[PDB]
């Protein structure tokens, strides 16, 4: 499935 | 910032067999940015049903595509791909040989 | 018999023409199972293979809430890293990403992955000990140190060795008569005589199944991998994939070459002859 | 660092609600998941619910699904356990966990002894 | 699941092996936990085979096949207790902790 965890640059 | 120009490769899904229905398919990858303008042709005119597959990527973070279309061929007709891109000055006509 | 999930991202900003434009695809191998695509009109993730329109509304759900996320993840991110490469704020920028994990025959987890690239070069990427990036230019060192301070590569470990290893699996065993077969190519060799003296031998791979193949032209033993077109590997349209290796010999020298194909579906590589 | 303190359950009827919270301290909560694990009196550990903080999603045991809900108050640094239509099975004693990015329940609570009656 | 042997006694010195029998978990998800009476569970190894900050190193977790393995490779007077592992589900979102097993003394 798509992973949900996520930061950003 | 660094574009690289497609890869054309025009080709059917069957062998290519006069009177019996294959698609038609337009392989075009190796390209970026993945802006890029496709068209199918028979006998010099754009074919309006025609499908393309979902936009990924390689290894190499260069795009690729595939514009299915089916068609009937036989000897008279001509098949084509016009393909336009940032990279291309002018659209590139990648016409199909049954032998590739 | 070693089986793959893969999910590619890409999210390019369109300046005065609206919002960044995001596809999502996911493949099982070699096979699309899902997809998303920010321009269409259903706004949720699509199902693009026949084994997976089995699960229920409520794995569509998360898929949609999932990938609508990373959305505007990517939306924020084209802003943000247009202010670390310090560019205009009206030109086109990609950015990709790509992550997944590897699986083994008895369906154990070898690697994981996650790379980001920033206008088809690369960005940033995940370390294969999983704990560590790879900051490919220096405005990824600021992203290295925010995924760090952050601790990114340790809330993503679990997903990339818990929930790709499972729902993986659960791919490879709905899609068991689909993604777990190895079509054997057709092949067949095609003269061309192109001169008197000068002639082509295509050596066709036509059908197979996954793209995994290997076309060698040798002549006498000794491999040429010089004067050989050898396209790259073409998807047929229905799954399977296709391609051919010419070579350029002389007329009147052509029963001396043998084309050589090696495939996971074959027994034994072949020795294609004319 | 990491405290979780788990209050709010004891005497209880048949077919009634009870509320535990457990009360995190020592963590960014959106960080991290919260489990609710039971130990009924002298059985093995239960997994009961459990929660993301982020996202909110929750997950129940299946046994528990349509009777108990938890709630998450992000901005008070705490976890709820709602328990509808509690039966006498369900006497335990509750611990909430901190599911730690290793897949494993790292820290763990005291206990909330819930004795239905 | 079924964690084997239900209970073991040994004696101090020996090297202890509980087994799980998970067969549809990811090593990721298998963590083994140690209870003892009246206190809250600790974690020992997660990931099936990652020792857990601070435990000791006498502890060790292996999977051989569709078997998970705790093994305490020398027993020391503080490790009489009850061993749980447990095993998560992704696609399910359950997590289910084995039925338990309790180490004790010899004569
Ligand atoms: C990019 C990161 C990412 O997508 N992942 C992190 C979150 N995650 C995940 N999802 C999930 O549903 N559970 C889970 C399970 C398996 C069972 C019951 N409840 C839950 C949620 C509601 C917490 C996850 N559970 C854990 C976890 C396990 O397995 C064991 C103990 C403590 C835990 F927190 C976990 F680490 C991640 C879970 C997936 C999507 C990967």
């Amino acid at each position: 499935v798509v992973g949900a965890c996520g930061v950003g640059k | 910032s660094i574009q690289r120009t497609p890869k054309i490769q025009v080709y059917s899904r069957h062998p290519a067999e006069n009177g019996k229905s294959n698609f038609l398919n337009c392989y075009v990858s190796g390209f970026h940015p993945s802006d890029i303008e496709v068209d199918l042709l028979k006998n010099g005119e754009r074919i309006e049903k025609v499908e393309h597959s979902d936009l990924s990527f390689s290894k190499d973070w260069s795009f690729y595509l595939l514009y299915y279309t089916e068609f009937t061929p036989t000897e008279k007709d001509e098949y084509a791909c016009r393909v336009n891109h940032v990279t291309l000055s002018q659209p590139k006509i990648v016409k199909w040989d049954r032998d590739m | 018999g070693s089986h793959s999930m893969r999910y590619f991202f890409t999210s390019v900003s369109r300046p005065g023409r609206g919002e960044p434009r995001f596809i999502a695809v996911g493949y099982v191998d070699d096979t699309q199972f899902v997809r998303f695509d920010s321009d269409a009109a259903s706004q949720r993730m699509e199902p693009r293979a026949p084994w997976i329109e089995q699960e229920g509304p409520e794995y569509w759900d998360q898929e949609t809430r999932n990938v609508k996320a990373q959305s505007q993840t990517d939306r924020v991110d084209l802003g943000t890293l247009r202010g670390y490469y310090n560019q205009s704020e009206a030109g086109s920028h990609t950015i990709q990403i790509m992550y997944g994990c590897d699986v083994g025959s008895d369906g154990r987890f070898l690697r994981g992955y996650r790379q980001d690239a920033y206008d088809g070069k690369d960005y940033i990427a995940l370390n294969e000990d999983l704990r560590s990036w790879t900051a490919a230019d220096m405005a990824a060192q600021i992203t290295k140190r925010k995924w760090e301070a952050a601790h990114e590569a340790e809330q993503l470990r679990a997903y990339l060795d818990g929930t790709c290893v499972e729902w993986l699996r659960r791919y490879l065993e709905n899609g068991k008569e689909t993604l777990q077969r190895t079509d054997p190519p057709k092949t067949h060799m095609t003269h061309h005589p192109i001169s008197d003296h000068e002639a082509t031998l295509r050596c066709w791979a036509l059908g197979f199944y996954p793209a995994e193949i290997t076309l060698t032209w040798q002549r006498d033993g000794e491999d040429q991998t010089q004067d050989t077109e050898l396209v790259e590997t073409r998807p047929a349209g229905d799954g399977t994939f296709q391609k051919w290796a010419a070579v350029v010999v002389p007329s009147g020298e052509e029963q001396r070459y043998t084309c050589h194909v090696q495939h996971e579906g074959l027994p034994k590589p072949l020795t294609l002859r004319w | 660092e990491v405290q979780l303190v788990e209050s709010g359950g004891g005497l209880v009827q048949p077919g009634g609600s009870l509320r535990l919270s457990c009360a995190a301290s020592g963590f960014t909560f959106s960080d991290y998941s919260i489990h609710w694990v039971r130990q009924a009196p002298g059985k093995g550990l239960e997994w009961v619910a459990s929660i993301s903080s982020s996202s909110g999603s929750t997950s129940y045991a299946d046994s528990v699904k349509g009777r108990f809900t938890i709630s998450a108050d992000t901005s008070k640094n705490t976890a709820y356990l709602q328990m509808n239509s509690l039966r006498a099975e369900d006497t335990a004693v509750y611990y909430c966990a901190r599911g730690g990015w290793i897949a494993a329940m790292d820290y763990w609570g005291q206990g909330t002894l819930v004795t239905v009656f | 699941m079924t964690q084997s042997p239900s209970s073991l006694s040994a004696s101090v010195g020996d090297r202890v092996t509980i087994t799980c029998r998970a067969s549809q978990s990811v090593s990721s998800a298998v963590a083994w936990y140690q209870q003892k009476p009246g206190k809250a569970p600790k974690l020992l190894i997660y990931s099936a085979s990652s020792l857990y900050s601070g435990v000791p190193s006498r502890f060790s977790g292996s999977r051989s096949g569709t078997d998970f393995t705790l093994t305490i490779s020398s027993l020391q007077p503080e490790d009489f207790a009850t061993y749980y592992c447990q095993q998560a589900s992704y696609v399910r979102k359950t997590i289910t902790f084995g039925q338990g097993t309790k180490v004790e003394i010899k004569r």
